């Protein structure tokens, strides 16, 4: 009978809610009431990268924190040199509807995907010297939303058919599949030790996955609308999400509940991207009002504004050593802030 | 999480009356546009009515004009549908849908097969 | 030593990007949208994953995309098409049961935040079936739309066919002109299953849209 | 049909429920300790002289 | 030898109320043109064929203001009315060169607007960036080639009679009257150039506006018709105020034997001092993409 199963499911949901309520005793805001404010964080544009014809959806930094890759809707991948603004490479793509890009940890490969439902891997260091397609990973049903390189051989991708997958680039078959989401999976974030990852969906839900065991461990709720971005804390025991209700929230894996929310009355536009600084003290979030705000993670008080873009901010990333932050936008211009 | 529970179904003779109520929780009710959706047996999801954020604008489908009335109560976070002069073609399961995003006036995908912000449904038979 | 090689590579890439810029600015992009019942596939085949179609009229290149490999929920991937010249909307006017679905989709597209600057070209397809259904006088329209009982025409078979055609067109135009910022319009056309003027109609409508954009840009509007 | 989905959901809830949890205060203390531990190596948080700045 | 300037025949009042409007107008011209040029040449989103011609017009206006500033300022503030033999000819060369540059820039802007509005779907296939650069080079060459003989021929001639001028700056048609001998060829060549190569320009600009108005008449309701008419009248007035008292002065110098010199002073002052201030406001500042940047810069 379906009715008894539904009653049992809601009974377990009530039990989980009661356990979470009992496990909470204090709030993070009151614990951090005795620390000093960060102050006014003023950042200036140090570089402006020009050359993209159309709007930008994705970018990714390199491990050396010098070269980065950006994807655009005219159908081009460009590898930059943020020190001198020289275009190292320019890769023309087969499909112009590209929604994501990735940079290999070893720096030999890049990947991209979009409405074509196919993820393609490019070899930047071929023996001849040119850039050619190395593999085309097919098997997803919806559009590709995000992809991340575990290492030179394994890549994890999320699609719009409410599933994630783990690929083997050498052979091209799906090693593992992750299921359980109800809406489109919009973003994923790998753990610092690359043993777990999270994923946000259009169901206002986030889940924690085990790469080896291949099952969902925990599920976190609290948002009221679709989730657009997600990012791990530097120590690997927390993450932050950005949604369409114009709020961000910080979740803790061990406590298995929300810790703090970052919102203001004057903001009515959703968040398109989030990121953390090197030490985790500052949280940077992009908004639909053409601005990016800098938050105080331990205080939930705004501390800075970046106002250099004339259109929607789509992507935002911070280098490994935290020397700079790069933000792309829908007006086809990248900017390095410091 | 978003929770929408509907109640009010039952057996009504033709020409009778019936009232449907939906109790909403887990989100701010006053920032969202609400819908009523029904699904007849052997037929896909069909839109019925919607009401604005404050109830200023009300619209219905063609076949229910002059018989159905939709209202919302922001004080207690409830939605209502007042059925009148029921017909044998009105038998279906009634779902209450929600606008995906706040402060907007467009509603994508409320009648989709796997919409997330939709209720369990109640059975109405005439 | 490496600076000279880096500069030379940058210069080569800039030249290639300039050529690509010229080629990209040359052409125009369109989005073909509709439902399964509507004969949009037949339309795109008449002037013939994503089904691209390139046609050229008066030495001007047009590009049309018909995405069909996705799921039912389209509120997230629809934001990739906010820079197109126009949206082609195809409606099967002979099916009264699913006309309100078309009206709801049109309203959702018209009132979107990122699609509030894109003009829509409306095609009301399947005219022969509508004429046959109206003449055969078996399935009525007044019971689907009760407002049809107090409507007067503002075709050759009878005035009833004209009345029905213009009633449906007026429904769509009322939704169009209800709420608007005078930044985008709607161009309704009456097309049948077999026609050869769709390319010319698209050319004229796109020319009007572009001219209006240029007038606004040059402060004349 | 839906019975299998309900059974899978029940199994997932049963597997998720039986996990030990710690207090919020411990998590807050750990996050603080990490922040004050690594606050000395955050160029964005603490401005640095332009001599070592690679984007000068 | 030195030429003795005279300036306005009303400066004997110790410029109590004359120097202030001139200084304010020069300041407005210089500041506006410099700000527009800097904003256009700094921001990457304003790299379009339409804005290149606006920047060229700003550069021409700034050059004309700087070329005419020194002698006027000296005569109206330091009471200095003596100019050397070579500075006079340098000023005469620069003034005419920049006037021709301004006329050519206006013609290029008119062609740009006509192609953009009357040829909407083929606009990007005609006005690429390389053709804009070619047009700029052609404008520079045409403007600074037709003026070269004018001071070159006058420099060699011996001036003997009075070495006194009528304006506050050197003009070819006024200076040639003191050559003491054989001024027919210089006068006829100057008149031929100024008429032939520089009135057809105004005719073409007016024709383009007529065609644009004809195109825009049959669009929209009266609400947009009023806006279109207001803009197309502002542009025509801006063109005429520069083009009329400029051909008129060259005509009246040769043909106006009886006209008082006040008319010469007024016409020469108008077409050389008003356009540098009028063109920014009407053409560049009216655009919203530059208004936004100007407001943000002023708030800083």
């Amino acid at each position: 009978e379906l009715d008894q199963l539904r009653q049992e499911a809601e009974q377990l949901k009530n039990q989980i809610r009661d356990a979470r309520k009992a496990c909470a005793d204090a709030t993070l805001s009151q614990i951090t009431n005795n620390i000093d404010p960060v102050g006014r964080i003023q950042m200036r544009t140090r570089r402006t990268l020009r050359g993209h014809l159309a709007k930008i959806y994705a970018m990714h930094w390199g491990t050396d924190s010098r070269l980065l890759v950006s994807a655009s809707q005219d159908g081009k991948l460009i590898i930059w040199d943020s020190y001198t603004t020289n275009k190292v490479h320019a890769i023309p793509l087969r499909s112009s509807w590209v929604m994501t890009c990735a940079y290999a940890p070893s720096g030999n490969y890049v990947a991209c995907g979009g409405l074509d439902n196919i993820c393609s891997i490019y070899n930047l260091k071929t023996r001849e010297g040119n850039v050619r397609v190395s593999r085309e990973l097919a098997g997803h049903t919806g559009y590709l939303s995000c992809c991340r390189f575990l290492d030179d051989n394994q890549i994890v991708t999320s699609s719009g058919d409410t599933t994630c997958a783990l690929w083997d680039i050498e052979t091209g078959q799906q090693t593992t599949t992750f299921t359980g989401h109800t809406g489109d999976v919009m973003s994923l974030s790998l753990a610092p030790d690359t043993r777990l990852f999270v994923s946000g969906a259009c169901d206002a839900s986030a889940k924690l996955w085990d790469v080896r065991e291949g099952m969902c461990r925990q599920t976190f709720t609290g948002h009221e609308s679709d989730i657009n971005a997600i990012c791990f804390f530097p120590n690997g025991n927390a993450f932050a999400t950005g949604s369409d209700d114009a709020t961000c929230r910080l979740f803790d894996l061990r406590a298995d509940q929300e810790l703090m929310t970052y919102s203001h009355d004057n903001i009515i536009c959703g968040i398109t991207s989030v990121s953390f600084s090197k030490s985790g003290r500052l949280l940077l979030a992009g908004y639909d009002d053409f601005n990016c705000n800098v938050w105080d993670a331990l205080k939930a008080d705004r501390a800075g504004v970046l106002a250099g873009h004339d259109n929607r901010v789509s992507c935002l990333g911070v280098t490994d050593d935290g020397m700079a932050v790069a933000t792309g936008s829908w007006d086809s211009f990248l900017k390095i802030w410091n | 999480q978003v929770q929408l529970q509907e109640s009010g179904g039952g057996l009504v003779q033709p020409g009778g009356s019936l009232r449907l109520s939906c109790a909403a929780s887990g989100f701010t009710f006053s920032n969202y546009k609400m819908n009523w959706v029904r699904q007849a047996p052997g037929k896909g999801l069909e839109w019925v009515s919607d009401i604005s954020q404050s109830g200023a604008s009300i619209s219905y489908t063609g076949s229910v004009k002059g018989r159905f009335t939709i209202s919302r109560d922001n004080a207690k976070n409830t939605l209502y549908l007042q059925m009148n002069s029921l017909k044998p073609e009105d038998t279906a399961v009634y779902y209450c849908a929600r606008c995906p995003a706040p402060f907007t006036r467009d509603c994508f995908d409320v009648t989709s097969t796997t919409y997330a912000y939709r209720g369990q449904g109640t059975q109405v038979t005439v | 030593n490496e600076e000279k090689a880096q500069r030379e590579a940058n210069k080569k890439i800039e030249k290639q990007l300039q050529k690509d810029k010229q080629v990209y600015r040359a052409t125009h992009r369109l989005l073909l949208l509709g439902a399964d019942n509507s004969g949009k596939s037949t339309i795109v085949k008449q002037m013939r994953g994503i089904f691209e179609t390139k046609f050229q009229v008066d030495k001007v290149n047009f590009h049309m995309f018909d995405v069909g490999g996705q799921r039912d929920e389209r509120r997230k991937w629809i934001q990739c098409f906010n820079d197109v010249t126009a949206i082609i909307f195809v409606v099967d006017s002979s099916d009264y049961n699913r006309l309100q679905e078309a009206l709801n989709l049109f309203k959702s597209i018209w009132n979107n935040r990122w699609l509030r600057t894109i003009s829509v070209i409306l095609f009301l397809n399947k005219q022969d079936l509508l004429a046959e259904k109206v003449l055969a006088g078996k399935s009525k329209i007044e019971d689907y739309f009760p407002e049809f009982a107090r409507y007067t025409t503002p075709p050759g078979e009878d005035p009833r066919v004209t009345r029905a055609k213009y009633f449906i067109r007026d429904e769509f135009l009322r939704i169009s002109t209800a709420s608007g910022d005078g930044r985008h319009y709607c161009y309704p056309h009456f097309t049948c299953a077999v026609d050869t003027e769709n390319a010319r109609r698209i050319f004229n409508d796109c020319r009007d849209i572009i001219q209006r954009m240029h007038l606004r840009q040059y402060e004349l509007l | 049909a839906s019975i299998a989905q309900a059974r899978k959901l029940v199994e997932q809830l049963k597997m998720e429920a039986n996990i030990d949890r710690i207090k919020v205060s411990k998590a807050a203390a750990d996050l603080m300790a990490y922040c004050e531990a690594h606050a000395k190596e955050d160029p964005l948080l603490t401005p640095v002289p332009a001599s070592e700045n690679p984007f000068r | 030898a030195t030429f003795l300037l005279t300036g306005i025949p009303g400066l004997e009042a110790a410029h109590i109320w004359i120097s202030i409007p001139f200084c304010f107008m020069y300041l407005i011209a210089i500041l506006g043109n410099g700000t527009i040029l800097f904003i256009i040449r700094t921001e990457p989103s304003l790299h379009e064929p339409m804005y290149y011609f606006l920047s060229m017009l700003a550069a021409t206006d700034l050059g004309l203001s700087l070329s005419t500033l020194p002698t006027v300022l000296g005569i109206f503030w330091f009471n200095a009315r003596e100019i050397s033999f070579n500075a006079c000819f340098a000023q005469m060369f620069f003034i005419h060169g920049f006037s021709f540059m301004e006329s050519s820039v206006l013609l290029a802007m008119a062609f740009d607007r006509f192609v953009a509005i009357c040829n909407p779907l083929r606009y990007a296939s005609i006005l690429t960036n390389t053709r804009v650069a070619k047009i700029g080079l052609a404008i520079l060459t045409r403007s600074f080639l037709l003026i070269l003989p004018l001071p070159f021929l006058l420099k060699r001639l011996p001036y003997c009679h009075s070495n006194v001028l009528s304006h506050s700056y050197c003009l070819h048609q006024d200076v040639m009257k003191l050559a003491c001998a054989d001024i027919r060829f210089n006068s006829i060549y100057g008149l031929f150039v100024v008429l032939s190569t520089m009135g057809l320009d105004s005719l073409l600009i007016l024709f383009s506006y007529i065609l644009i108005l004809k195109t825009v008449l049959g669009i929209a309701s009266r609400e947009e018709r009023l806006k279109a008419l207001n803009t197309c009248v502002s542009h025509i007035c801006a063109v005429l105020v520069f083009y009329v008292p400029m051909i008129g002065l060259s005509l009246v110098h040769r043909f106006g034997k009886h006209v008082p010199p006040v008319v010469h002073v007024l016409m020469a002052n108008v077409y050389l001092l008003v356009p540098p201030v009028m063109n920014p406001i009407i053409y560049s500042v009216k655009t919203k993409q530059i208004r936004k940047r100007i407001l943000r810069l002023f708030s800083l």
